[PDB]
RNA sequence: UAACCUAGACUUACAAGUCAAAGUAAAAUUGACCCAGAUA
RNA sequence: GUUAAUGUAGCUUAAUACAAAGCAAAGCACUGAAAAUGCUUAGAUGGAUAUCCCAUAAACA
């Protein structure tokens, strides 16, 4: 319980589209930029962190 | 510890992979699934390279190069006809050809399918040749002093599977020259069929004792007729097997092409025949009225129409 | 016309029909052993210390086309066993054989060690200039 | 009865000294068809082990003549049998 | 830098050299095995004898 | 992004989630569902 | 001469065929040493049969 190492964020489509996926990543690391696929456009696009879920 | 320990994985893998080969009590993978005076002289030549410095210093810029050319034809002189029969064992020409029996080659036989004037393709063993370069009958030379020559499509049968098509057939050839064999069959262009993947086609010269009359593997000419051309090798080389030795071998691999096409149609006058490769149906269990713990792709799986049905409606 | 009948359904025979067309099977177990052996034909060079040999072969175990540096053609033009010539002439020799032989696909599995070679590194050199391909296709299902 | 296994330990006030002996010495033990076990080092001087199995009397004078040949410079051999 | 040529001689007398110590070795490597047996054979005299 | 599909199995109130031959397709310290949210 | 040895290359009962084989052993490069790896080196049927054979060398002599 007391450990914490990672988070869960929201990783956000760059193309306007609204798709949104849950990605881990290390609390002490920067903002993760991913290039993920987009199922409305059909193609890999872009993805920001936007907000951080809970602590894993 | 008496023993000695590998120092290195390559000994140890070379001692594996022969232990592999040794048969074993234990059930294996490959059970389930499987003069003098020349060598002086020979010697002579080689203390001759040992000494010239050239040849020396030319290793150790490790650039030095052979003559191919060279190589390959004193190869076959040598030791070449026992690698050509490995070709044909691994075809299975012999195993379809002559019912398993196993001749060695001896007779550097050379076949060439000629483009224009230009250039000659040669026909080696198991090379591709489109049948385009193959609408005409290729040049033979071959070294000796009669003879007899066969050409055979041995998957290329479109009725019976054991049964073959020749190309042409020349009997009592007389030393090298080949104008004054008997042309009993006609030449035909290769006619493999589309779809039906990589024909084979084997090219036979047999030693030929004393002069015999083939009257009955005379064929009109030209023959446009499969039901003619149909033969079997076992027993036309079981007839003449007293005066008929095999010596020689070529064969090569061709597709269909646009060539085959015309084959099919002008002189042949028949509908091209085109095949597909079919693989099995997919295995899916027998269908369970309640599929429990199941997607609704289940259904799916077992429909045959995809369209809707009403019945009554 | 009595040419015109045909039979509904082919047989053809040839061994490398199905694996020639890219459709034959390949063994794709054998996960826990090295190497792989999801391969039509394989190069077998077995330097054994001095001389040189390089060997084809098919699943079944038959070697197709075999190029030495014992053979006598070679070795009174060829100067000396294993070394970075030794693969410089036999590997050509044998791609000319594997032309000759009409294997354009072959797949190649050396050692780390091995392939940071120099007397197989060349060899893979002359084989591509050859034409031979030292990686197959991949099987169509 | 044959000769137990000896240890030769390369005593020098320098581990690069030792070690070219110890790369000599151990060159030349193969070449006297020597199995070395070990190789083990000692703590600061340096000093570094050089493990030497199969003796006999003929075996020892040559190899000890070898042994006092190979000293390159400044270091001192060692016998002693192995427990 | 060493010239092509330079470093074809010193390649050489690295070749020559290889030769030397080889037979040196080869011939120093068997008398070792001489000396070994003959000592046994001796052994074996002795016991012979006594 | 770490797939889908599909023999045969696991886990499981239900449901979802797992392993996996074949097939196909991209590429080369929690754990699901219900149930509530956010919005469309 | 009687007993006895010894006769493919350190080892092998590799081989006599379509090789006179494999392994051991050797040098340099590569820096802890060693080993590995890469590049390199040197070699034989003194000889037969499926026991004679001559040579050689011992106890008897």
């Amino acid at each position: 319980k007391s450990k914490s190492k990672t988070i869960l964020v929201k990783l956000v489509s760059q193309a306007g589209t609204g798709f949104s996926f849950n990605h881990k990543r290390s609390r002490l690391r920067e903002k993760l930029s991913l290039l993920h696929y987009d199922p409305i456009v059909n193609k890999k696009v872009l993805f920001v962190e936007q907000k951080k879920i809970r602590s894993l | 510890e008496r023993l000695e320990k590998y120092r290195s994985f390559e000994r140890y893998r070379r001692r594996a992979e022969q232990e592999a080969r040794a048969p074993h009590w234990w059930r294996t993978y490959r059970e389930h699934f499987v003069r003098t005076q020349k060598l002086l002289e020979r010697k002579h030549f080689l203390r001759e390279l040992r000494a010239n410095v050239e040849e020396e210093r030319a290793a150790r810029l490790r650039t030095a190069s052979i003559p191919l050319e060279a190589v390959r034809a004193e190869w076959e002189r040598t030791c070449g006809p026992y690698h050509k029969q490995r070709l044909a064992e691994y075809y299975g020409l012999y195993r379809d050809l002559f019912h398993g029996a196993t001749f060695v080659p001896w007779v550097p036989l050379h076949v060439a399918y000629a483009v224009g004037e230009e250039d000659l393709i040669p026909v080696y063993h198991g090379n591709e040749v489109t049948p385009t370069e193959a609408s005409r009958a290729p040049e033979v030379t071959y070294e000796a002093d009669l003879w007899t020559l066969l050409f055979i499509n041995l998957d290329g049968h479109l009725l019976e599977p054991d049964a073959e098509y020749v190309h042409w057939l020349l009997t009592n050839i007389p030393s090298n020259r080949v104008a004054e064999g008997q042309e009993t069959c006609p030449y035909l262009p290769p006619f493999p069929a589309r779809g039906s993947g990589f024909h084979r086609f084997a090219f036979l010269l047999f030693k030929q004792d004393k002069p015999i009359n083939f009257s009955e593997d005379t064929r009109p000419s030209p023959c446009y007729q499969l039901a003619q051309r149909t033969f079997r090798t076992f027993d036309f080389y079981k007839r003449h097997q007293e005066a008929m030795t095999p010596a020689g071998l070529a064969f090569f691999q061709c597709r269909w092409d646009d060539s085959v096409t015309h084959t099919f149609h002008q002189l042949l006058d028949m509908r091209e025949p085109v095949f597909e490769f079919v693989r099995p149906p997919p295995y899916h269990p027998k269908q369970k009225r309640f599929p429990h713990e199941q997607p609704l792709r289940y259904l799916d799986r077992y429909r045959d129409s995809h369209e809707p049905t009403y019945g009554i409606y | 016309k009595e040419n015109e009948a045909v039979a509904p359904e082919f047989t053809n025979r040839n061994p490398r029909n199905l694996e020639l067309l890219g459709v034959a099977r390949k063994e794709r177990g054998w996960a826990t052993v090295w190497p792989n052996r999801e391969f039509w034909h394989r190069l077998r060079v077995v330097k054994t210390q001095h001389h040189v040999e390089a060997f084809v072969e098919h699943l079944n175990g038959q070697v197709v086309v075999s190029a030495s540096t014992r053979e006598w053609a070679i070795k009174k033009h060829l100067y000396s066993t294993r070394n970075v010539v030794a693969c410089e002439s036999i590997g050509r020799v044998l791609a000319q054989r594997c032309l000759e032989a009409g294997i354009n696909f072959m797949v190649y599995q050396p050692t780390p060690w091995e392939a940071s070679s120099d007397s197989i590194k060349r060899l893979q050199n002359a084989m591509t200039e050859s034409g031979v391909m030292l990686r197959e296709p991949r099987r169509i299902y | 009865y044959e000769y137990g296994v000896l240890n030769i330990h390369l005593t020098a006030y320098d581990m690069s000294l030792a070690e070219s002996y110890a790369q000599y010495v151990h060159r030349l033990c193969n070449r006297l068809s020597i199995k070395v076990e070990e190789s083990y080092a000692m703590p600061t001087t340096h000093e570094r082990v050089v493990q030497i199995s199969g003796l006999s009397a003929t075996f020892a004078e040559i190899f000890l003549e070898v042994l006092q040949s190979n000293l390159p410079e400044g270091v001192r051999l060692s016998v002693r049998e192995h427990t | 830098e060493h010239s092509p040529e330079e470093s074809e001689r010193r390649a050489l007398l690295l070749k020559r050299w290889a030769l030397f110590k080889q037979q040196e070795h080869e011939m120093e490597r068997d008398a070792i095995r001489s000396m070994l047996e003959a000592q046994q054979e001796a052994l074996e005299e002795l016991k012979l004898e006594s």
